[PDB]
């Protein structure tokens, strides 16, 4: 449907979550049942559209997020999908997002270590008491 | 990498073992057993209920 | 001339130690460079990902912008 | 001794705010246990069921959502 | 740290060592709070698990009580012929009041950045969130 | 085993001493505890400074 | 503690299946060649579950 | 105790004590396992270099 | 030809085997203290490689250290017997070697050897701890040198044939 | 020893449990665009099962 | 609890066996077994052994097994709980100590009669 | 080529296994070298609390003794006893060879440096642990040597023991972590090891360990005092090289274990400085 | 107990063939219960597609870590009436074999 | 000025070869491993089971689209092989 991999999308959703809003409560709306058992999608079928088109309107990106945007996704591919370890990357991305025209300023006011390739490794560098939950 | 911490245990604990053989007499099976199902499970069991106590309390 | 028998020693532990540590440090040695490789690769691109139409800072300035930074090294 | 220390410990936790007494008088299960114990259940009468955010009305904070 | 900050998993996947982030972090809340002090009723609103006076005498009265206790201890059980291990015990037990004091002045200091989180900006909130200072340049002087 | 007096002594003041020991322990982790409860009260606010919208369920849910 | 005397203690009865020997015992011969024998000791041992029952030394393999 | 298999009229708790000790913490492991592996290995070996050294002789 | 791979690999085999050398726990009179003496640290026995196994099936060495019976023969030719090969065996003491004081009895056998094809002797009575180390030592030589002792002739072109 | 290593787990647990809130809160940040998108996928497959089936069955 | 890459290796444990299964073959180059008469018997310490195949053992100690029947399935009915303890509630943790306690009843009552303990026959 | 491809397709991948089969082979005879040395390691540090040089002269100062014993061990010759049965006395000894080389699956080197993503490792352990007795006891029996089936009663006695006491263990230590995978044990371990938790239990953790291992006290199996040589009486050889190599390669892997569940694992001591440690960093 | 091996001589060809070579037959002949299961392969896999939905809202409200889930909610919280009863019968299991071997 | 090693520390070193041996084969063993399971993935993936139910349908989402979804929705009643050797169910019965 978006030809997007898992990843990406989250990256993108954390983001689009706040562009959507009204879309994304239409939806849950929709979906809302007296169970936990799911409803069938057929009723949310018109919802579910409005909120992928959304998507596909917000998943555009300015320049300047690309590399937050590559950084993130470095990130979340050496740690399988976990999105708490890698939300400082995720933040960055959605803070050039907003207001874009502030990460230059963002950028300029960086250290010289921060301005070095960031590579991530779990292995070496576990963290501090990680559930990977 | 850890593997080089878990390796310097692992050799830690090889010798400990080996120590331990070169040190201790050898039990019998009758006298070890009894042992065992006279006091270690009572001894186990307790300590597991003691545990479960302790986390419920803290919990 | 002599040197004191635990210096000797501390010799010999970093002998031991110091090949031992950058083995384990780097399991895959030699590919460290490939791996960089297929880092940058995966890396994405601006022709590869899709813009927004009004771009506060166009293709040109963000990368003369990261040249002028050295956000990489 | 241990379970009368720690079942005297959970009555006199009472004082503490609710989230914070004692789990052996009050409980705190996942939501496909809570749900199906409290379907029908008039004792407690929790309400209608939040599908989205598993829980029930009546719960504390049962539906917390961003901004 | 045994837990690091609580808000993100510190050096997990690639680790971190910006001393001068750091600095310029702790000037940007120095300066927030100092030009805050004078708010009365923004300090009015400021709340705490622990007061700082409690936690205060907390942290310089623990290392005491341990370094009595230690005392206790070896005049008690440990010959007075001998010094060595005496005065390691009694190291060991100043230094477990120390950690008393130590952690009962770090959950202040807890306490302190997280209750009162929605009180700060939403720069200076994103700041303490993540790593980086650069949400707050305005409050470190650029 | 008969027992003279100063070994009755130390065996008499080392039982005491293990119970102020005991006791000590027991409360020093009921301090623990209520440390816990602090740092998640603290935790609780900090998240809920911002998760503060409650979406009602829809009416044709019932 | 209660009694154990009869798990203890097996008497044979004449002509008497249950007081009997029920079993096909294990006659060993611990040494001459076994490291706890000195290396002259050729002891025919009746064991019955590992519990020696019945002996019958031959000491001599050292006869001089 | 010490000079038949009798027992005292009146147990004391140093008995209970020193059983707890002796059961719930065996002491065999770390008492034995210290003094001889970690301890009698800071000898120096007794072996003599056949080859190239002889033990002591007399005339 | 074979020879190019089997030399080295027989060499290859000599060393491992003479390396790892290890005898019968089996002992029968004064001569097992001896045996023991040279097993314990002063000379330490594991220095050269050599083990003692209590099974015969994990056994290289033979070691007759103790007067021989005729109550005790047939247990002797058993225990060589059932002992895998390849082995080796070594008299130790003047009872193993040929009978020793008791000669001249009418219960000792005159000698191990007519019983087991004895490899080395190791004269003595008791030997010294030392004694057992060299006999020891010399049949390791030995049974080094053994797997290739020149028997094979060569020919033009220097290999063996 | 026993009762300080048992909270002193608790401790990291509640601690795990803490960090768990904010991932919960962004998978259900992340959860609508998924759901939807699968949502559409199950749909267009059920629409082709109902296609070839009323083909087959009319 | 794996996948197919588990059989997979167990046929590669099988190929590993059969490297040194030729280093066995292998090794009967350097060496010449000598047919003899004891020489494929039973070994009873340099004797022959007179009795082969009627090795009957006495079973005295099969109350141990017995229990060890039960007690693996009372230990067993246990793991749920300690898995899920973190959601316990009162009946749960009633349950659970309840059958801790069955557990150690049975366990003395089988000390009060003295059946762990090796017997005549 | 349009027409010649489908004829490729499975023979384009038996390269793979064959490459598969090869880090296999690699990885088991690594795992053999590291048993090897951990043999020669026994040695030495037995001479040492003996006051004896132990091996000196197999390789210049007793460097390649383990190498020497092996290629020994192979170039022995066997026999079958012929009132044994042919096909049991050596099927019995490769099950347990296989096993044994098997065991080293079951083990994890990092947060998930695993051949297989396994869960239940301490399932795998117990069946693979029940898997080799079996082979003893087979092995005992089928050696109709009445020392070597005495061993394989022993055998079975000790089993019964061990299951008990590390099915206990085992529940005491799953009720923290929650799981059967030696990764969970870690995270929970980084803080303060779980040792400290069973310090008042550390002399039957002892005993577990020691009664796993067949170490003494519990080397009744192979005792050669009370028996000849124990349920390997009547085998030599590369037969009983492999009962030899499963009991080093279990000693090995149970250590592994001991270190992961309850001595932090891959995580160093920070116990030693936890009074000058801090629970938090707050800028 | 029959540690030899040896058995008892038994011929299983004359109950082969008197007794339960027809009965098995039919049985087999006139013996199904599956009603309608069907086999795969029975249908193109292409048609089925329910494997594929995912619920990710429940995903994210799920917080188990475990497969013990169901036999927690069975032993502990709707069958812990049969959990009491299995205890009780494997105590009274235990004094039966106690006595069995008195 | 004899500056020799201290009895019990040299008395120590007679075994240290070993231990250095011991420590190169399981560094060997060790890195081994981990380049076996590092290169297919070129990575240490995360295991399965250790991680959330979101995380995995996330996980999973891509591998089932590409191997089930699409031949699904591109199904054609001759795209079945007549041998019957099709793909077995994600979950079989
Ligand atoms: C085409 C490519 C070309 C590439 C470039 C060219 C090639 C470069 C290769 C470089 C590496 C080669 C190896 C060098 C070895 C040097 C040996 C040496 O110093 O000689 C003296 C040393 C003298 O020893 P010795 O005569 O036996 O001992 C005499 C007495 O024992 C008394 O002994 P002592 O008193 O003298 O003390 C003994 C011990 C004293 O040392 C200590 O005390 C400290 C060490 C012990 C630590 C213990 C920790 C655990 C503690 C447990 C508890 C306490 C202990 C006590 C317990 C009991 C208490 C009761 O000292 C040592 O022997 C230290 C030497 C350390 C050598 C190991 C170095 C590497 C190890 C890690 C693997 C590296 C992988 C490759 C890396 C590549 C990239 C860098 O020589 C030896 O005999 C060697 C002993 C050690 C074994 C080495 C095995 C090596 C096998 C080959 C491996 C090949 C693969 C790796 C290379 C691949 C290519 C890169
Ligand atoms: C978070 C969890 C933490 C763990 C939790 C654990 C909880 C367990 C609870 C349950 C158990 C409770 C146990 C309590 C026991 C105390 C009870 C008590 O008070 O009883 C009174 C009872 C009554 O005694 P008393 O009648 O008063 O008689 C006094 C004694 O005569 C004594 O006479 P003295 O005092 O005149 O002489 C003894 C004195 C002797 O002292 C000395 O000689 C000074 C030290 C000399 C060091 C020698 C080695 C130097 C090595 C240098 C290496 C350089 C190499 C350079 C080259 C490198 C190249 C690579 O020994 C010491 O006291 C040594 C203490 C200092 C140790 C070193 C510093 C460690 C610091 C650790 C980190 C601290 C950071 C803070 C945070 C901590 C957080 C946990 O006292 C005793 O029995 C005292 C026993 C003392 C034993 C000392 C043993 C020291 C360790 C020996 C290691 C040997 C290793 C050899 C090599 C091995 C190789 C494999
Ligand atoms: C004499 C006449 C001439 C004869 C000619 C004979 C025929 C010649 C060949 C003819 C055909 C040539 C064809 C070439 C073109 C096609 C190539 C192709 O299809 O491949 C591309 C294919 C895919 O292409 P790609 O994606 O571009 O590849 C990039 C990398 O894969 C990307 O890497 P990554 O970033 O993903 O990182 C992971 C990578 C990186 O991992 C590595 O391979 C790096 C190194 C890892 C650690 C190595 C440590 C080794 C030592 C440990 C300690 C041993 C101690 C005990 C032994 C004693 C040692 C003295 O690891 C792997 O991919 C997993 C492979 C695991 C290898 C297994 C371990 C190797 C050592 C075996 C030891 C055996 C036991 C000891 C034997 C003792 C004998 C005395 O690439 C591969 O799969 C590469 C596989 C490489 C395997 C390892 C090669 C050896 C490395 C150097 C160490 C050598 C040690 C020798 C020891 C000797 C002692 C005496
Ligand atoms: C691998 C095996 C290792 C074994 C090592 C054995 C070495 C020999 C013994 C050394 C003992 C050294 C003394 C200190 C030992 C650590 C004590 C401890 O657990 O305190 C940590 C604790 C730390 O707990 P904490 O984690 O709550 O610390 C504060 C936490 N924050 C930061 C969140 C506020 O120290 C204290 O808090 C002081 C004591 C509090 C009262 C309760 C203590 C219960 C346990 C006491 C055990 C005492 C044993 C020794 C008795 C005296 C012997 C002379
Ligand atoms: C040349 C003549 C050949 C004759 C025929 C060969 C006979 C071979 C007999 C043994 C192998 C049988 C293989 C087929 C069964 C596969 C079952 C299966 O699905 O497993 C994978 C499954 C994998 O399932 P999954 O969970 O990955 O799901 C797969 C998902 N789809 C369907 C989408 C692909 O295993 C598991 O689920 C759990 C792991 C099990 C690991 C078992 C390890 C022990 C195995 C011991 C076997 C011993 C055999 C030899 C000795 C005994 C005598 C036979
Ligand atoms: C991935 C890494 C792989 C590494 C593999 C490393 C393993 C190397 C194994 C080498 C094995 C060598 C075997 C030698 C056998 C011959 C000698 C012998 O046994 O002697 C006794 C007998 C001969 O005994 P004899 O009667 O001559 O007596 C010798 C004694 N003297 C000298 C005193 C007379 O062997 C024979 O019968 C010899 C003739 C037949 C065999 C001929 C050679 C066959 C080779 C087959 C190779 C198979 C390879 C398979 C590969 C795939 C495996 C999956
Ligand atoms: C899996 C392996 C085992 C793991 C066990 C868990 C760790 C436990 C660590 C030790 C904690 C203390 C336990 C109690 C000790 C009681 C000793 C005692 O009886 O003292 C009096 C004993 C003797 O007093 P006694 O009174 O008991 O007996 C003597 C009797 N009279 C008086 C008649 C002479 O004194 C000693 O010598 C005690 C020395 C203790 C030293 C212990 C060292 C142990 C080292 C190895 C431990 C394992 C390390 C693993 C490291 C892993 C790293 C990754
Ligand atoms: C699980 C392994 C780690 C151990 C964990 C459990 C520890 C349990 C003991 C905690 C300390 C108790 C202090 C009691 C002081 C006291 O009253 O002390 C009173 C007297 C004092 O005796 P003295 O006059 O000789 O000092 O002591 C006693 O009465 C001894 C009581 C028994 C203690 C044995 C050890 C504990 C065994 C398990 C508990 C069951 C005891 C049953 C006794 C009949
Ligand atoms: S030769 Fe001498 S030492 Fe040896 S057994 Fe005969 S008498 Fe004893």
């Amino acid at each position: 449907k978006m030809n997007t991999k898992s990843f990406e999308v989250l990256i993108h959703s954390q983001y689009a979550f706040d562009v959507c809003r009204e879309q994304v409560y239409n939806f849950e709306d929709c979906r809302q049942t007296d169970t936990p058992l799911p409803k069938d999608p057929i009723h949310c079928k018109a919802q579910a559209k409005e909120v992928l088109s959304c998507y596909k309107e917000a998943e555009k990106m300015d320049p300047i997020c690309l590399s937050s945007f590559n950084d993130s996704r470095e990130c979340m591919f050496k740690s399988d999908g976990n999105l708490y370890n890698c939300k400082t990357w995720i933040n960055q991305y959605v803070t050039c997002q907003k207001n874009p025209a502030a990460f230059a300023e963002f950028l300029e006011a960086s250290t010289a270590e921060q301005l070095k390739s960031k590579k991530f490794d779990f292995v070496k560098n576990r963290g501090h008491s990680d559930k990977y939950l | 990498m850890p593997y080089f911490v878990l390796l310097f245990k692992i050799l830690i604990f090889c010798v400990v073992a080996i120590a331990t053989r070169g040190t201790l007499p050898r039990y019998r099976f009758d006298q070890f057993t009894q042992l065992n199902w006279k006091h270690f499970i009572y001894i186990w069991l307790g300590f597991l209920v003691f545990n479960l106590c302790f986390v419920t309390f803290f919990i | 001339m002599n040197l004191p028998w635990f210096v000797r020693w501390g010799t010999d532990v970093a002998l031991f130690f110091i090949p031992a540590y950058t083995f384990a440090n780097y399991p895959t040695t030699f590919f460290v460079f490939a791996a960089e490789k297929r880092r940058q690769r995966r890396r994405k691109d601006f022709s590869d990902v899709k813009l927004r139409d009004d771009a506060a800072f166009s293709v040109d300035q963000v990368k003369q912008l990261q040249t002028k930074l050295h956000l990489k090294q | 001794f241990c379970l009368l220390f720690v079942l005297a410990d959970a009555w006199g936790r009472e004082k503490y705010a609710q989230p914070y007494k004692s789990q052996i008088l009050h409980g705190r299960q996942p939501f496909g246990h809570t749900f199906v114990q409290n379907y029908r259940n008039q004792a407690t009468d929790l309400g209608r069921w939040n599908h989205n955010f598993a829980c029930y009305e009546k719960q504390p904070g049962c539906g917390r959502d961003f901004d | 740290t045994n837990f690091g900050s609580p808000f993100r998993n510190t050096d997990s996947g690639i680790v971190i060592r910006d001393p001068e982030n750091e600095k310029r972090l702790k000037l940007a809340f120095q300066n927030f709070w100092k030009s805050k002090q004078e708010d009365k009723e923004f300090q009015a609103q400021i709340k705490t698990a622990v007061s700082k006076d409690t936690v205060n005498f907390m942290f310089y009265a623990s290392p005491l009580f341990g370094a009595l206790l230690g005392k206790t201890y070896i005049d008690m059980f440990c010959n007075p012929r001998y010094f060595y291990f005496r005065a390691f015990t009694l190291s060991m037990f100043a230094l477990a009041g120390y950690c008393v004091g130590n952690g009962f002045r770090n959950r202040y200091e807890h306490s302190l950045y997280t209750r009162n989180y929605h009180l700060f900006p939403k720069d200076l909130q994103d700041a303490l969130v993540n790593g980086d200072a650069r949400y707050c340049i305005s409050w470190w002087k650029q | 085993l008969k027992h003279s007096a100063t070994v009755l002594r130390e065996i008499k003041k080392d039982t005491i001493m293990m119970i102020l020991f005991i006791i000590g322990g027991f409360t020093y982790c009921y301090h623990m505890r209520e440390t816990r409860f602090q740092l998640d009260d603290d935790f609780n606010e900090y998240v809920n400074t911002n998760k503060q919208t409650f979406r009602p369920i829809p009416d044709h849910v019932k | 503690m209660n009694r154990s005397i009869f798990q203890l203690w097996k008497p044979e009865s004449p002509r008497s299946n249950v007081n009997s020997k029920q079993i096909k015992t294990m006659n060993v011969n611990f040494g001459p060649q076994h490291p706890a024998a000195h290396g002259v000791l050729r002891l025919i041992l009746q064991l019955n579950g590992e519990i020696a029952e019945r002996f019958d030394p031959h000491i001599g393999l050292l006869h001089r | 105790r010490l000079y038949g298999r009798d027992k005292p009229d009146e147990l004391d708790f140093t008995d209970v004590w020193e059983s707890s000790y002796q059961n719930i913490i065996c002491p065999e492991y770390f008492y034995h396992f210290w003094f001889c592996g970690i301890v009698y290995s800071f000898e120096p070996e007794w072996t003599i270099n056949y080859p190239f050294e002889k033990g002591p002789l007399s005339p | 030809r074979v020879d190019y791979i089997v030399t080295p690999i027989n060499a290859v085999v000599s060393w491992a085997r003479q390396g790892s050398f290890w005898p019968l726990t089996f002992g029968l009179a004064c001569c097992a203290v001896e045996m023991m003496h040279a097993t314990v640290s002063r000379y330490d026995f594991d220095r050269f490689g050599v083990i003692f196994r209590a099974t015969p099936r994990q056994a290289d060495l033979i070691l007759v250290a103790g007067t021989l019976t005729n109550k005790m023969a047939p247990g002797l030719r058993r225990l060589y017997e059932q002992t895998l090969d390849p082995k080796w065996v070594l008299s130790m003491g003047s009872c193993a070697n040929g009978g020793g004081y008791y000669h001249y009895s009418y219960s000792v056998v005159r000698g191990c050897n007519r019983i087991i094809p004895v490899d080395i002797y190791v004269p003595g009575c008791p030997p010294t701890a030392e004694a057992l180390m060299f006999g020891v030592l010399q049949l390791q030589k030995s049974l080094y040198r053994q797997i290739n002792e020149g028997e094979k002739k060569y020919n033009k072109k220097d290999l063996t044939y | 020893l026993q009762m300080w290593g048992v909270g002193k787990i608790i401790e990291i647990k509640k601690f795990m449990k803490r960090r768990d809130i904010e991932l919960k809160g962004l998978q259900r940040k992340a959860a609508p665009f998924m759901q939807s998108m699968n949502d559409v996928r199950h749909l267009a497959l059920r629409e082709r099962n109902d296609m070839l089936y009323n083909e087959l069955l009319s | 609890m794996g996948d197919a890459v588990v059989i997979h290796l167990i046929q590669n444990v099988l190929i590993f066996g059969i490297i040194f299964w030729l280093l066995t073959w292998g090794a009967e180059y350097f060496y010449t077994v000598k047919q003899q008469l004891t020489k494929k018997q039973f070994y009873e310490c340099g004797f022959k052994s007179i009795s082969e195949l009627n090795i009957q053992i006495n079973f005295n100690f099969f109350m141990l097994a017995v229990f060890l029947i039960l007690y693996d399935v009372e230990f067993t009915f246990l793991f749920p709980v300690l898995f899920n303890f973190s959601m316990f509630s009162t009946t749960e943790l009633f349950l659970a100590f309840f059958f801790i306690f069955l557990i150690l009843v049975s366990l003395l009552y089988d000390w009060l009669n003295n059946v762990l303990s090796w017997s005549a026959e | 080529g349009f027409w010649i491809a489908p004829l490729f397709v499975n023979i384009l991948s038996l390269p793979l296994y064959l490459v598969m089969l090869v880090y296999n082979i690699v990885c088991m005879l690594l795992i053999t070298l590291v048993i090897a040395s951990i043999t020669l390691i026994e040695r030495k540090v037995l001479s040492l609390v003996q006051r004896r040089v132990g091996p000196h002269y197999v390789g210049y100062r007793g460097r390649l003794q383990y190498i020497a014993d092996a290629l020994k061990l192979f170039i022995k010759g066997i026999v079958v006893p012929e009132g044994s049965n042919k096909f049991w006395f050596v099927a019995i000894p490769s099950a347990a060879g296989a096993i044994c080389y098997t065991f080293w699956i079951n083990s994890m080197w990092g947060p998930s440096v695993s051949i297989f993503d396994l869960e239940y490792n301490l399932v795998y352990a117990t069946i693979l642990s029940i898997l080799f007795s079996f082979c003893i006891m087979l092995t005992g029996y089928f050696s109709k040597s009445k020392y070597a089936f005495m061993a394989s009663i022993r055998c079975a006695i000790l089993m019964l023991n061990i299951e008990i006491f590390l099915g206990l263990l085992v529940i005491n230590l799953i009720f923290i972590s929650e799981s059967f995978c030696f990764s969970v044990f870690v995270i929970y371990q980084e803080i303060i090891w779980l040792i400290f938790i069973f310090f008042g239990v550390s002399g039957l953790i002892f005993i577990t360990f020691l009664l796993e291992t067949n170490r003494a006290p519990f080397d009744l199996a192979e005792a050669e005092s009370e028996l000849v040589t124990g349920y390997s009486v009547e085998y030599g050889g590369f037969y009983f090289a492999l009962y030899y190599l499963g009991e080093y390669f279990h000693l090995f892997f149970f250590s592994m274990v001991i270190s992961i569940v309850l001595f932090g694992g891959w995580e160093l001591p920070n116990f030693l400085y936890l009074f000058l440690l801090n629970d938090f960093n707050i800028l | 107990l029959n540690i030899d091996g040896l058995h008892l001589k038994y011929n299983h060809n004359i109950n082969n063939v008197l007794y339960y070579t027809p009965s098995l037959v039919l049985f087999l002949i006139f013996f199904n219960i599956d009603y309608f299961s069907e086999l795969e392969l029975f249908l193109p896999l292409e048609l089925s597609f329910i494997d594929i939905y995912d619920d990710y809202y429940e995903g994210f409200n799920n917080s188990i870590m475990n497969d013990f889930t169901p036999l927690t909610l069975s032993y502990y919280s709707i069958n812990s009436a049969e959990f009491i009863i299995i205890g009780l019968l494997l105590l009274l299991g235990s004094v039966a074999c106690v006595n069995l071997y008195k | 000025v004899n500056t020799a090693y201290p009895t019990p520390l040299k008395t120590i070193l007679k075994t240290t070869p070993a231990f250095v041996v011991y420590f190169v084969f399981g560094l060997g063993f060790s890195t081994v491993i981990y380049d076996v399971v590092y290169h297919p993935k070129d990575r240490i993936e995360r295991f399965y089971f250790r991680s959330s139910k979101f995380e995995r349908l996330s996980r999973k989402r891509d591998e089932k689209l590409r191997h089930y979804f699409k031949p699904a929705i591109e199904w054609q009643p001759w795209y079945n092989t007549s041998t019957n050797n099709n793909t077995r169910p994600l979950l079989r019965y």
